[PDB]
């Protein structure tokens, strides 16, 4: 039956996501 | 008249009081002063404590 394994649906968190634009403008 | 005169001259100072080139010279230095460009980026991260 190969219960769920549904590859843990979850998005970067909201500071994770500032953190990342952070080092891309940074990069920019 | 002398009335006429006096009215004139009334006028006179009245129009002196309001030339306002001044003002649009004042106007034109603050735009000069201002001289901005902008927009050539859009996404900014303005990233504030």
């Amino acid at each position: 039956r190969k219960l769920v394994h549904d590859k843990e649906l979850a998005a970067e968190d909201e500071q994770v996501f500032l953190m990342k634009q952070q080092s891309l403008l940074a990069k920019q | 008249h002398v009335e006429g005169q006096k009215l004139k001259q009334d006028g006179d100072s009245f129009r002196m009081k309001l030339n306002t080139q001044e003002i649009f010279d004042d106007w034109a230095r603050k735009v000069q002063q201002r001289n901005l460009g902008v927009s050539g980026r859009i996404f900014t991260i303005e990233s504030t404590r």
